[PDB]
RNA sequence: UAAUAGAAUAAGAUAUAAAA
RNA sequence: UUUUUUUAAAUAAUUU
């Protein structure tokens, strides 16, 4: 068609249509024969497959990049001048136009620069592909958590695979990146070692969420969903809280128990999750897996513009 | 790039924009400019109004939205220092804020509109054209400012202070705003006539297009434009041929001596026709009403080899034009239906309805396009007129679609506009077809309104 | 140097000028277009500003508002142009828009019975020369002399009074200096009298005197740049030959209709000299007007 | 290396777990800027936390410059920081001191706001009497720095300042004079009276007072020349010992005032060039320009000034290459070494020069003989072809004329220049001649281009002289124009200035006479 | 405890409508 | 071929 002379350089209405990656954070993606620099050591892979989690030895982002990403997260929750492309989001805590002490966002890779770029970050996608047995890895979705200062709540015990029951096979991983320095007094991730292999790769019953209650009970509700043997393994290996720097990344199994603490510092705390999924993955029902997305039928392979292939071992 | 101050960054950003919007769209220059502008900040340094305006303009042109920092800092500066934005950097700020749609952008645009309204009497040749084009980019309805600017343009053009490019810019700017003033366009036409040989074909075609678009209904100047264009046919490009086809269909007057030569030149360059040119030509022929099968066969044949090049707009226009004239091309229709099924998410509010109705009017039903368009109708139901809603409902009834998740939005839209729905006589027959399929069970209130 | 002009108002152009002579409005518009184009084609004028039309024809006389003497922009008394005050405010808005002075000097207006007009003063070399006619009184002479006349070995400014008769037009219309040493005067009684008085007041003065034909309006931008562009009327060819013979550049201009209404070339343009304020020790760049690298080639 | 207590305090500050007031962050930043033993500037996770502590604190406690210093020390590390804007006092918070502090905050931290200026001025007027003499001068200075257009209030302040002439000192008088001269719309009566007051107390002045007075007189203009007279007489007894910057200001004022008593000019220039070696780059440039404008560059003058400027010639600012390049022209003195070094420096910075500066440099080097055999011609040709989109009519004419005079041959560049010049019409003959000169180098152009060129040149033939007529005819014959209206117009002018044809007449003219 | 300034410059199609 | 203007304007009506 004919694009007006002052609209030639614009981007699509949503960044999903943009094939490839923009050069915003780390420039252009490396060449085909340049992807071996970002490989990770086998011991990290063994640690993940043993504990159900591991920390990447090197921070994945420079401090300027973390500053830019924190600015994007701040602008995603303006609440006075709402973010453009807000209608391109799977779910938002500002749908009520009031917000609260916890701001959670999903599918923001179609909304802002940099967040879309972070998906194709080589250092994390190569590691996730190595965890997923060297196959094509497709983004499942992102997530952003922002907790206010002195009142931020905590999300209790949960399993990631409990939210993805519409997807047939167990082939996933999660990468969590800290956009601000975190510790047990501000949203630290607390995980149980060796919990991804408890119920023969099964899902534990959901926990009871009662808001407006102290963090101690919220984190102690764990003794309600487990059995005696899981209790003994808990006693041997109590849940461990992990400290993260301003750029450090953490790989988590989909099936390991996971929680985050409250925020009792004097500033808001930010973190970002991205879930990565393997090639051989099918659907179970007929329809869209996420709101306003391409619909699948029976056991159809999951592809499309909504689940782009981020890395290819060929 | 670190040793460059903000002033040099602004100059190089302007250079990159000028190189990209004119000499090709090299996907390298755009991405380099995006990367450079993503890491700049107007903070802690004293900057002129022009440099800040240039940075804001070149940032917004390259996709940067109203959530970016650079944009926020430039907008805050433009809000705080208002008297520093003289009449030289007003067009840059207005053009940058045209596409941004927020509170601050609206306030800045209004303030600049009032400033240009007050100083409308002291502008010169460059400023009037630049300001009027910049205000035509944004959608604003400040009639008094337009009147003052038109008066100043007439006063300047009486003495002869406009060139061919200025005339084209002024004509397009005043036609885009739907400001119908006979004296201003007469003055512009007379200035071009005085210019004589200084207007070439490239500076003549947009003049005719804009003069047709404004719709003055003056048959005195249309004939003169046709006679002037008759000598320049042999030098025209294919895009120019399509542009004059559309323009002289917009005029509405029949000039056979011109249409014949235009048809011959269009046939000569049939190998240079893209899908856009074919769609434009067929739409122009549909509008003017002439029926010329000889050119139509060649247009249809050339459209068959560029199927993959078709956009949503081109598919819609081509299919509607082909269906109006009763031309049958089963291969072209099938390929267009498949392609429309592939890109069903690119149809706008009215293109979808036009495509569906054009496909349903002729006896051509294909499930691939039918399912895609029926599913896509949900997101464009809310932007439809009463007649367009009636056409969409009839086309959907012809496709035999019964999914309630599709039919609830269109029935809601047609119930909200029932008066204009049932007061259009030309569609009355269509109404009796629609309820012949769904029956009184489907949406009883609509049936009760129909019986009355 | 910025030159200001005003477009004619076609609808309200007078049918028959004073004296009952006839005028053609289309030709008047055409001649003003030719004048504007000729002014723009001048190399010395940095910009030509065109003000919006005003209902009265007298608004075409924009030169009557004020006068430029050295670095002083003196505003003429508003004693006979009461209906033209609003036009003067509108002209001052135009002057301010182009980066000129914020406001005019009001020295003459405060003085009582100080009748004067822009046009009886000639920016001669080494001072100004004023004419003592009916349109200006002796109070204006005394006030100008007290304001601008200074006698010094070097800081010298000379004001000259030149007596003229009642029927004589304003001095700038017929007696004026051009080039650097050339005095252009109408081969008329008043022109010869003014030339003689200027020669006498300032004795031992050497400058060629050129006599044009009567009725040949002229305009010369007199300044250090030594521009030789001298606009003259089209009809008179002998004045044109005389100006060319002195080493100048006559630029013919059709000036029939404006002449028929009583307006001359000098009364139709407002020339001003602006500068840019230089904060801190500063020396703004200036455009060149000569040749470069003379010694090499 | 951080020991246990040091590491724990670092961690506590990193986690935003400590409440910091503005004073404490200021003290820590001062310690970091003074001493670097603990590596405060080398820990991004620590200065980021300090910045987060600074944002959420009350910055109104500290002085404006302390906030500016914290912002600067965070900017130096790599954190984008800006101190918060101060709110206008309301209700009983009204006082002269707070109304001065608002302007001071807007001044130091570089946050100019016209709305807040207008609000503050609308609220300080009633209490103008209560103000102390020093606060009046402070307000005048602050309003002069903020480029406020409200000249009426500045005039009122200046009048109240004059009413206390006895109280003020020489420094305050000079500051008031310069701050009044900087305001554009100030009435000339108050300016005359202030210069009258400056005229007395003349012997009390110090070098700073002299600099302030000379700056004010340079800003004002020739209309106050008389006052400047008493300045040059006053300094005639101290000229043998003055600061170099003072003599540079004297030269600038001499050039601006168009002074005509030449003996003072000669004495002051002779005193200046003795100590000209102490001048900075900018002051050296302006001494050179002012001396050139006064027609005082003799042989020794130019030799000494060139020897002084060749030191900075290695790293000249781009804005200073063109002026000295112009000064090297129009003088009959040898300046080969300065020319060569300046051309090399110009070549070095060819990717940062703006369009106007590139055009000016090409114009100045257009007729230079040694500038043809250099890489600068090709580099500048490519740069000009790239920058043709950003060039106005003056820049286009300058660059094209300079390139044509230099022998640069590139048909595509000249065709693009002709198109860009056809975008906006040529107002003058001097703006159109370079296009013809460039297009005549190759000798061919598309017929539409030559037709448009003929249409443009035809009206302009009415006022050009004989030499311009000959040059235009030569260029048109080289390009090959067939249009008759042109030749007819050129013919008529020729006749008017030359009557009828004669055997003596030049052949070309006689041909031009035939209207070919 | 903290205060110094320079530049003048123009790109161009959104699928509508009754009388010297 | 040419045709245009320069107020602080404040009185509609409703249960939306």
């Amino acid at each position: 068609s004919y694009v007006l002379k002052f609209l030639r350089g614009q981007l699509p209405e949503d960044l999903k249509d943009v094939n490839g990656a923009l050069g915003c954070l780390y420039g252009t993606l490396p060449d085909v024969d340049e992807f071996g620099q970002f490989v990770i050591s086998p011991d990290v892979v063994n640690s993940f497959h043993q504990f159900g989690y591991v920390k990447m030895p090197i921070p994945v982002l420079d401090h300027q990049q973390i500053d830019k990403l924190a600015d994007e997260v701040n602008e995603l929750a303006n609440n006075v001048e709402h973010h453009p492309k807000t209608e391109r989001l799977y779910a938002t805590s500002l749908a009520d136009l009031t917000g609260g002490p916890l701001f959670f966002c999903q599918g923001q890779w179609r909304a802002a620069w940099g967040m879309h770029d972070l998906i194709y970050l080589p250092t994390i996608t190569v590691a996730a592909s190595q965890i997923l047995n060297n196959s094509l890895v497709r983004l499942w979705y992102d997530e952003v958590f922002m907790k206010a200062a002195r009142t931020g709540p905590c999300v209790p015990w949960q399993q990631n695979y409990a939210r993805w029951q519409h997807t047939k096979p167990v082939n996933h991983v999660t990468v969590m990146i800290a956009l601000d320095t975190m510790n047990k007094d501000r949203g630290a991730p607390c995980l149980v070692p060796g919990s991804h292999r408890w119920r023969e790769g099964g899902l534990l019953p959901p926990v009871s969420y009662d808001p407006t209650k102290d963090e101690a009970h919220q984190l102690n509700t764990i003794w309600e969903i487990i059995n005696e043997e899981e209790g003994e393994m808990l006693m041997d290996t109590p849940p461990v809280t992990v400290d993260l720097r301003r750029g450090e990344a953490l790989l988590i199994h989909p099936l390991t128990l996971f929680a985050t603490h409250g925020n009792r510092s004097l500033d808001a705390v930010r973190c970002c999750f991205i879930h990565y999924m393997g090639e051989k993955t099918y659907a179970v029902q007929n329809g869209p897996l996420l709101p306003h997305t391409t619909k699948f039928q029976a056991d159809a392979m999951i592809q499309g513009p909504f689940y782009p292939v981020v890395f290819d071992p060929a | 790039v670190s040793h460059l101050s903000a002033r040099n960054i602004a100059t190089e950003a302007l250079q990159m924009k000028k190189l990209h919007q004119e000499r090709g769209g090299n996907p390298m220059l755009a991405q380099q400019a995006r990367r450079v502008l993503f890491a700049t900040s107007i903070a802690g340094q004293n900057l002129d109004a022009r440099s800040v305006a240039l940075l804001l303009n070149t940032a917004v042109y390259f996709g940067m939205e109203s959530d970016a920092k650079l944009v926020r800092e430039c907008i805050d500066y433009c809000l705080k220092n208002d008297k520093l934005i003289t009449v030289d950097v007003l067009p840059i700020v207005v053009t940058a804020c045209a596409t941004l749609k927020s509170r601050d952008a609206r306030e800045v645009i209004e303030m600049q509109a009032q400033k240009a309204a007050r100083n409308a009497k002291f502008l010169d040749a460059k400023d009037v054209t630049n300001i009027i084009s910049a205000f035509s980019k944004t959608g604003i309805n400040h009639e008094k400012l337009f009147a003052f600017l038109s008066r100043r343009v007439q006063t300047l053009a009486r003495v002869g202070e406009f060139e061919a490019a200025h005339l084209v810019i002024l004509a397009n700017a005043f036609s885009r705003l739907r400001y119908r003033d006979k004296f201003l366009f007469g003055a512009i036409a007379r200035r071009a006539m005085s210019l004589r040989e200084r207007v070439t074909v490239n500076e003549l075609v947009p003049l005719i297009v804009a003069f047709s678009k404004i719709g003055l209904k003056d048959p005195k100047l249309s004939k003169r434009f046709a006679t002037k264009a008759m000598e320049y046919v042999d030098q025209m490009n294919a895009e120019q041929v399509a542009s004059m086809f559309m323009a002289f269909a917009y005029f509405g007057i029949r000039y056979d001596q011109l249409f014949g030569v235009l048809t011959n030149r269009a046939v000569e360059l049939i190998d240079e026709f893209n899908a856009q040119y074919i769609s434009t030509t067929l739409n122009a022929f549909q509008r003017i009403g002439i029926n010329n099968p000889e050119l139509f066969d060649n247009l249809a044949e050339r459209a068959l080899a560029v199927v993959q090049d078709h956009d949503a707009r081109d598919i819609s226009k081509t299919v509607t034009a082909l269906a109006h004239f009763g031309l049958k091309d089963e291969e072209l229709f099938k390929r267009l239906a498949s392609h429309a099924a592939s890109i069903a998410d690119q149809f706008d509010a009215m293109g979808l309805v036009n495509t569906a109705h054009a496909f349903a009017r002729t006896n051509f039903l294909q499930q691939d396009m039918a399912v895609a368009l029926s599913e896509r109708s949900v997101y464009v139901c809310r932007l439809l007129d009463a007649g367009e809603t009636r056409r969409l409902l009839w086309a959907l009834a012809k496709f035999q679609v019964r999914d309630p998740k599709i039919l609830t939005p269109v029935f809601n839209r047609c119930l909200a506009l029932h008066y204009d729905f049932f007061a259009d006589p030309t569609g009355s027959e269509e109404i009796e077809e629609i309820f012949d399929f769904y029956g009184p069970n489907f949406c009883p209130p609509l049936y009760q309104l129909y019986i009355s | 140097l910025h030159a200001f002009v005003r477009s004619p108002h076609y609808r309200t152009i007078p049918s028959a000028g004073p004296n009952g002579i006839v005028v053609n409005r289309d030709m008047l518009v055409h001649q003003f277009r030719d004048f504007y184009k000729t002014l723009q084609h001048c190399s010395l004028v940095d910009k030509v500003h065109l003000m919006s039309e005003r209902p009265s024809v007298e608004a075409l006389r924009v030169a009557d508002q004020m006068v430029s003497i050295g670095a002083t922009f003196l505003e003429m008394p508003l004693t006979g142009m009461e209906h033209r005050a609003t036009e003067f405010m509108e002209s001052m808005r135009y002057v301010r828009g182009a980066g000129g002075p914020s406001t005019l000097a009001s020295y003459l207006q405060d003085t009582e019975n100080c009748r004067c007009n822009s046009g009886d003063v000639v920016c001669l070399p080494n001072g100004i020369a004023v004419g003592h006619g009916p349109r200006t009184n002796a109070v204006a002479h005394t006030t100008l002399k007290q304001l601008f006349e200074v006698k010094d070995d070097q800081f010298s400014f000379d004001v000259f009074t030149l007596e003229q008769e009642g029927d004589a037009p304003p001095l700038g219309d017929y007696f004026g200096f051009a080039g650097s040493n050339v005095l252009l005067t109408w081969k008329d009684e008043h022109g010869l009298l003014a030339v003689d008085q200027y020669q006498q007041k300032q004795p031992h003065t050497e400058m060629n005197v050129v006599y044009l034909e009567p009725g040949c309006h002229f305009l010369s931008f007199y300044g250090v740049d030594h521009t030789i562009d001298v606009l003259v009327q089209k009809g008179y060819e002998r004045s044109m030959d005389s100006i060319a013979a002195a080493g100048l550049n006559p630029i013919p201009v059709q000036w029939s209709e404006m002449d028929k209404l009583g307006i001359s070339m000098r009364a139709a343009v407002l020339p001003l000299k602006f500068f840019k304020a230089n904060v801190g020790g500063m020396l703004s760049r200036n455009k060149s007007r000569g040749a470069r690298w003379q010694t090499h080639q | 290396a951080r020991p246990s207590a040091l590491h724990l305090i670092f961690e506590r500050c990193k986690l935003n777990l400590v409440e910091f007031t503005a004073q404490d962050v200021y003290q820590i930043c001062t310690t970091a800027y003074n001493m670097d033993t603990l590596g405060m500037l080398q820990d991004p996770d620590f200065m980021r936390g300090l910045h987060d502590a600074f944002r959420r604190s009350d910055q109104t406690v500290i002085s404006p410059f302390q906030a500016n210093l914290i912002a600067d020390t965070f900017r130096k590390v790599g954190i984008n920081s800006m101190p918060k804007e101060v709110s206008v006092p309301e209700e009983d918070a009204i006082s002269p001191e707070s109304l001065i502090l608002v302007l001071r905050n807007m001044n130091i931290t570089k946050q100019r706001d016209e709305r807040k200026i207008n609000e503050v001025l609308k609220l300080m007027f009633p209490i103008l009497d209560e103000f102390s003499p020093t606060q009046l001068s402070l307000t005048v200075t602050e309003l002069a720095r903020l480029k406020s257009t409200n000249a009426d209030f500045v005039g009122k302040l200046a009048k109240r300042i004059m009413e206390y002439n006895d109280d003020l000192s020489a420094l305050d008088i000079s500051s008031a004079a310069v701050s009044l001269a900087y305001c554009p719309g100030i009435s000339h009566n108050i300016l005359y009276r202030m210069m009258q007051i400056v005229e007395e107390r003349m012997g009390e002045f110090q070098p700073e007072d002299y600099i302030n007075v000379l700056h004010a007189l340079n800003t004002l203009g020739p209309k106050f020349v008389n006052t400047f007279r008493k300045i040059v007489e006053c300094g005639l007894q101290h000229v043998e010992n003055m600061d170099a910057v003072t003599l540079t200001n004297y030269m600038v004022c001499f050039s601006t005032m168009d002074y005509k008593q030449r003996e003072h000019i000669d004495i002051y220039a002779d005193a200046l060039v003795e100590v000209a070696t102490d001048l900075s780059e900018k002051d050296l440039v302006m001494a050179f320009i002012a001396l050139q404008r006064l027609r005082l560059l003799s042989d020794t003058m130019f030799g000494t000034m060139a020897s002084c400027v060749i030191r900075y010639a290695a790293k000249m600012d781009p804005r200073n290459i063109a002026p000295i390049m112009d000064i090297c022209s129009t003088v009959p003195h040898a300046s080969d070494h300065l020319m060569k070094v300046l051309m090399d420096r110009a070549v070095e910075c060819t990717r940062i020069l703006t369009a106007n500066q590139l055009g000016d440099i090409l114009d100045i080097l257009g007729l230079y003989p040694p500038a043809r055999e250099h890489p600068l011609v090709q580099l500048f040709g490519k740069q000009a072809r790239l920058r043709l989109d950003l060039m106005g009519p003056d820049a286009l004419a300058n660059a094209t004329r300079g390139l044509a005079n230099l022998g640069y041959a590139d048909p595509e560049y000249y065709a693009q220049a002709a198109e860009t010049g056809f975008r906006y019409g040529f107002k003058d003959w001097t703006l159109l001649e370079p296009m013809l000169m460039g297009l005549s180098i190759t000798g061919q152009c598309p017929p539409t281009m030559v037709r448009v060129l003929g249409s443009h040149i035809a009206p302009m033939a009415r006022s050009m002289s004989l030499m311009e007529i000959e040059r235009a005819n030569r260029y048109l014959r080289r390009l090959g124009c067939e249009d008759d209206f042109v030749y007819k117009a050129m013919a008529s002018r020729v006749l008017q200035f030359v009557k009828e044809v004669t055997p003596e007449m030049p052949e070309d003219l006689q041909v031009l006479l035939q209207r070919g």
